[PDB]
RNA sequence: CGAGUGGCUUGCUACCUCGAUGUCGGUUCCCUCCAUCCUGCCCGUGCAGAAGCGGGCAAGGGUGAGGUUGUUCGCCUAUUAAAGGAGGUCGUGAGCUGGGUUUAGACCGUCGUGAGACAGGUCGGCUGCUAUCUACUGGGUGUGUAGGUGUCUGACAAGAACGACCGUAUAGUACGAGAGGAACUACGGUUGGUGGCCACUGGUGUACCGGUUGUUCGAGAGAGCACGUGCCGGGUAGCCACGCCACACGGGGUAAGAGCUGAACGCAUCUAAGCUCGAAACCCACUUGGAAAAGAGACACCGCCGAGGUCCCGCGUACAAGACGCGGUCGAUAGACUCGGGGUGUGCGCGUCGAGGUAACGAGACGUUAAGCCCACGAGCACUAACAGACCAA
RNA sequence: GGUCUUAAGGUAGCGUAGUACCUUGCCGCAUCAGUAGCGGCUUGCAUGAAUGGAUUAACCAGAGCUUCACUGUCCCAACGUUGGGCCCGGUGAACUGUACAUUCCAGUGCGGAGUCUGGAGACACCCAGGGGGAAGCGAAGACCCUAUGGA
RNA sequence: GCGAAAGCCAAGGCCUGUCGGGAGCAACCAACGUUAGGGAAUUCGGCAAGUUAGUCCCGUACCUUCGGAAGAAGGGAUGCC
RNA sequence: GUGGAAGUCUGUUAGAGUUGGUGUCCUACAAUACCCUCUCGUGAUCUAUGUGUAGGGGUGAAAGGCCCAUCGAGUCCGGCA
């Protein structure tokens, strides 16, 4: 009778093409509530290990008991909020108005940008504050970059640059807050933004797998029984009915799979530290050793080891925060074996 | 916990526990041990085992 | 149902033949259905530790044979995961015949039972000799 | 009895096609319709409750597994929130199947003097093609906007990114004589769907290590062949699912419906103007694509004798070509080496033992030996190789 | 009906059959559930004695059914091996071609349109792909009817 | 080894079942290896694949034309010194 | 116990054949091929060469099979434009 069955794969993550920027780009930011503050940070994926935690959930039958939890280790050294960009509201949406830069730049930012030699931070600030007076000011964001050099396991030195919105109290106050960070040198850390136990949304470009067929790429069945021995094993039944006389873009076909941007919601931050406590014996496979600022994210994170991952305060958390979970054990057993 | 087979310590958050027919219980640290046990080999007769050692 | 307290990889399907761990007179049971389950196209309905299932008696006493009864899976060969990460697996797949109220039809259970199961069906537990 | 709508059944017609548009059923994969089976929100009841029964809005999602039969259909079984129906050349054979129908062989019953026949039954019985165009899934090169780097905007576009269930508290409460027996709300979990990931468990692993059969190199040692591992055991990286993680609340506008104010019609009236509410449905929220959006975009800095770029070289977080990303002595990018971290399971040789045997000989055991062999990982380390160098450029 | 056509009026056996339309006949077995299968019943639409009946050990790449064992047939797919596929040197065909051709949604039309009408969309070229459409290519339809055709 | 069987090796013949080079070498296809738990649920149908296997000892039903059925079935053993 | 019969059994001995895969191929290696599975293999067996039967005629353990890629009446040329 032709039983029903959901379609193969989601139509919400396409087209399934190769990502334009390996550096993830958030398409949304948290709401403005608490004191002003940068709404995101970044780091490089290292690998996974597991930890043993004391159950936090006050609604759990296991509250207060040992619990093994998988963790992905992300090296999160300090970043540099190098500039302050202002957006003005226009009939055609938000548009960049101007930027306020600094003087102190990391020694290798010149591997990506044409660092400013002659800039005027006051004319820019002036224009911005004037825009606020006029009431045409759109959100405020910081031009941020990473310091790959601080991470030995990562070969690159060329910083990765991304823009991160600044949210918070009143615009006047966060505008002032933004200028403060920038002017210093822009140096800020994971602490300044997140606290262990909070929920973050992680974004990253998935592991690439080049071209793959419909079975792997879309999860369609393989031909079954006798149908698998006639010359077709991993090909779909048909590309569509007689009419419409065309192939719809909705039918599962071969193509690029992997290396797509993905934003994974509600990842609990288990612990933010520095040192080599999470590192693994023999070294993380295909990565290296960790000994410095790091963040332990609960579960999995998109991308291969070494890829740039971005954090943001969760924009749609399902649960309340239970800060600083008690970590009783952090596995350091070799990941080879 | 120690591996009821080779003797080494079992990394927490790891290993398997096999429940025998009569209700007994054997905690294995890895497949290697389980597999040698399945072959009918005794840990004391295998040089690489802590037990043996 | 009440949270089991462990992660289960169903190791049985509709049609699987399993051991009846009790003294009801039924020796072997065949899985016909899984309570509360609804699968997907082409998917064989699966059952594992803790599930209540409808069964038909394949081997046993004349009076029991062919009867269609309810039961509870108490042991399975495919591993399950406990909160602490350890996996647990049994020597066989077994179930216990139970009635409309989930009370064991038999008078004695044979072999060990999983703590997780005992906790969900207390009366079944209050009949077990060993609880692993 | 009367009036209609559909084009799912059947019939009728012979308009299209006989220099051929391959049958039924199934399968796989995609889109849709609503006359709604479930799920959401409602109205009535011969509505106490619980539950039924009937009706309204509503197509977001779901609608599954099995036994006979080629079957469609249908009958039957256990599950289920429910296991709805229909269109797409009765969607789908330049996709599959070939069980039925529908060639040639053969049998039975019936018919026929006979050859032979019979939507009667029965056993057997063939499925060609290297894609030109178009269509779509992905990947490039150019031109246009009109020197370079980095960061963005967001017109538009896609989504189900989420659907459903069980359980606990509420509560043995409301209701009811009792039997029976709710809800709001807050929680825990399961299932189907979705995206990603490998610490854990599992699979693989013709890297690797070991055991061992036949045979050949005289034995030993060490090896070849026995199909891309002779066979067996274990298994690293990697890849994977059977493993693990994540997948809203809340706004805004409505339908059916419940109402407010309110007149035509002094009254009344949810409606005519106005207004308050109100669906899993609509819009927003969230994710993904997106400067070729021809109004062809915005910002900052750098540069026009040089910013930037190409060739070249060492490589992969990338990869069918192309593309992409990193490093190039201001260096740890690759290899060697040594540590570390892993796999296997105790090497050759020698010494003791060894059932025996005059002796020769001797399977095998213990010791040396956590040995030997091996590693697609990490660290250290400039030892080797990233040299030398050529060119474009407002 | 308790003979009549046309000579006789179906005996032993077998029987819902490779023959039974009705039909998934009815009872039973077996299965959670069996239009199947086997046993029984049997008035046989339309069995039946060398148009041979019945029956049957042995035999069978003959048709149907059940059970034990086993298994990636399936749940639900994964990883690996060899040869191709992809890039490079060399060699180097064929099928097919009225023309034009970047199409999509509707409509119209000899009622089944890339080309007509109205809109929508559409910068050119190239690589790989699985085959929706060109009522795709291949063969002057083996079906059906017609011919004062053939065998 | 039962063997004119398999497998390996001589004498003898050959590298001409005659295009090569390159990418850890993707999708997809042809042959094929290994797959946890379930075990025919798949399908018209166990189609395909698999299971069993050589030899010796024990033991072997219905039925039968007394030949057979029969290697019925089922159970045990198997090297080296 | 001897004996060693059999249109007897197993058997890729030679040799003959072809159940299934509806596998590969299907502008092929091939106008009937390839691989695995499968059947026969002391006889109504298989096989070479010679020889005979000729077209409304042969030959046929019978399928309208075969008689030089064609047979419900061969092929060639002629009747014939
Ligand atoms: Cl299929
Ligand atoms: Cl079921
Ligand atoms: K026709
Ligand atoms: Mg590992
Ligand atoms: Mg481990
Ligand atoms: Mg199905
Ligand atoms: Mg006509
Ligand atoms: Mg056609
Ligand atoms: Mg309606
Ligand atoms: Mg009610
Ligand atoms: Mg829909
Ligand atoms: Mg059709
Ligand atoms: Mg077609
Ligand atoms: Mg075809
Ligand atoms: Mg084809
Ligand atoms: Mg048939
Ligand atoms: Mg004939
Ligand atoms: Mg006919
Ligand atoms: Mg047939
Ligand atoms: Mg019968
Ligand atoms: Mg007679
Ligand atoms: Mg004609
Ligand atoms: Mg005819
Ligand atoms: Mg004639
Ligand atoms: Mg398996
Ligand atoms: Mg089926
Ligand atoms: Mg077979
Ligand atoms: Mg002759
Ligand atoms: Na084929
Ligand atoms: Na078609
Ligand atoms: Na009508
Ligand atoms: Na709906
Ligand atoms: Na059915
Ligand atoms: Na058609
Ligand atoms: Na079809
Ligand atoms: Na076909
Ligand atoms: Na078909
Ligand atoms: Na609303
Ligand atoms: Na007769
Ligand atoms: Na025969
Ligand atoms: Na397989
Ligand atoms: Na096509
Ligand atoms: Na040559
Ligand atoms: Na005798
Ligand atoms: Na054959
Ligand atoms: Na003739
Ligand atoms: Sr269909
Ligand atoms: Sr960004
Ligand atoms: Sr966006
Ligand atoms: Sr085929
Ligand atoms: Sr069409
Ligand atoms: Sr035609
Ligand atoms: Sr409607
Ligand atoms: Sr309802
Ligand atoms: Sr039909
Ligand atoms: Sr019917
Ligand atoms: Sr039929
Ligand atoms: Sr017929
Ligand atoms: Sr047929
Ligand atoms: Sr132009
Ligand atoms: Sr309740
Ligand atoms: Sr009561
Ligand atoms: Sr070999
Ligand atoms: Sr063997
Ligand atoms: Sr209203
Ligand atoms: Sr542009
Ligand atoms: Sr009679
Ligand atoms: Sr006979
Ligand atoms: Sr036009
Ligand atoms: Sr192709
Ligand atoms: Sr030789
Ligand atoms: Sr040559
Ligand atoms: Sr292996
Ligand atoms: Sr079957
Ligand atoms: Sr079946
Ligand atoms: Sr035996
Ligand atoms: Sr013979
Ligand atoms: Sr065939
Ligand atoms: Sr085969
Ligand atoms: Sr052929
Ligand atoms: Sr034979
Ligand atoms: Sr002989
Ligand atoms: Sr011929
Ligand atoms: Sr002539």
């Amino acid at each position: 009778p032709q039983p029903s069955r959901p379609r193969k794969g989601s139509l919400g993550f396409g087209p399934r093409k190769r990502s334009t920027s390996e550096t993830p780009r958030f398409n949304s930011w948290p709401s403005d509530d608490g004191q002003p503050g940068v709404q995101g940070f970044a780091g490089y994926k290292a690998g996974m290990t597991h930890v043993v935690l004391v159950n936090d959930e006050p609604n759990s039958p296991r509250e207060g008991m040992e619990e093994t939890v998988p963790v992905t280790v992300i090296e999160t050294p300090p970043m540099r909020a190098v500039a302050l960009r202002a957006y003005e509201d226009t009939p055609y949406g938000q548009r960049p108005l101007t930027e306020v830069w600094t003087d102190e730049f990391h020694s290798e930012l010149d591997r990506t940008l044409d660092v400013p030699e002659d800039h005027d931070p006051d004319a820019a600030e002036e224009q911005i504050r004037d825009a606020h007076e006029a009431g045409d000011l759109g959100d405020l964001r910081l031009i941020t970059h990473t310091v790959p050099d601080a991470v030995p396991s990562v070969p690159k030195k060329k910083p990765d640059v991304m823009e991160t919105r600044v949210g918070g109290g009143s615009v006047s106050d966060r505008l002032d807050h933004a200028l403060d960070i920038v002017e210093d040198g822009g140096e800020h850390a994971m602490n300044d933004i997140f606290r262990a136990g909070e929920y973050a949304d992680v974004a990253g470009v998935t592991k690439g797998k080049g071209t793959q067929g419909p079975v792997k790429r879309w999860g369609v069945q393989k031909r079954k029984g006798k149908h698998a021995r006639q010359g077709w094993r991993r090909r779909i039944g048909n590309l569509g009915p007689w009419n419409p006389s065309r192939v719809r873009s909705t039918v599962p076909q071969q193509g690029q799979t992997g290396y797509h941007q993905r934003t994974e919601l509600n990842k609990r931050l288990i612990d933010i530290g520095e040192g080599d406590e999470p590192t693994v014996d023999g070294g993380f496979v295909n990565y290296g050793e960790v000994d410095g600022p790091y963040t332990l994210v609960k579960g999995s994170v998109p991308g291969p080891d070494k890829r740039l991952v971005r954090f943001r305060p969760a924009v749609r958390p399902n649960d309340q925060p239970r800060l600083d979970p008690e970590v009783r054990y952090v596995s350091n057993e070799s990941n080879q074996g | 916990r120690e591996c009821d087979y080779c003797g080494t310590d079992i990394e927490p958050g790891t290993g398997t526990m096999f429940v025998h027919k009569d209700g007994a219980t054997t905690h294995f640290c890895s497949s290697k041990c389980e597999n040698n046990a399945d072959l009918g080999r005794e840990a004391r007769n295998l040089e690489w085992t802590d037990t043996a050692r | 149902m009440e949270a089991l307290g462990a992660d289960v990889t169903q190791g049985l399907e509709k049609g699987s033949l399993i051991t009846c761990a009790d003294n009801t007179g039924a020796r072997e049971l065949k899985v016909i259905s899984v309570h509360g389950y609804s699968g997907t196209k082409n998917r064989l309905p699966k059952a594992g530790l803790g599930d209540k299932i409808t069964v038909s008696v394949t081997k046993g006493t004349p009076e029991m044979r062919r009867q269609v009864l309810e039961a509870v899976v108490v042991r399975q060969r495919k591993p399950i995961r406990r909160p602490d990460g350890t996996r647990v697996k049994f020597e066989d797949n077994a179930a216990v015949i139970v009635d409309e109220n989930e009370d064991p039809r038999g008078t004695e259970l044979k072999g060990p039972i999983a703590r997780e199961v005992a906790q969900r069906f207390g009366s079944v537990a209050s009949a077990a000799t060993m609880i692993v």
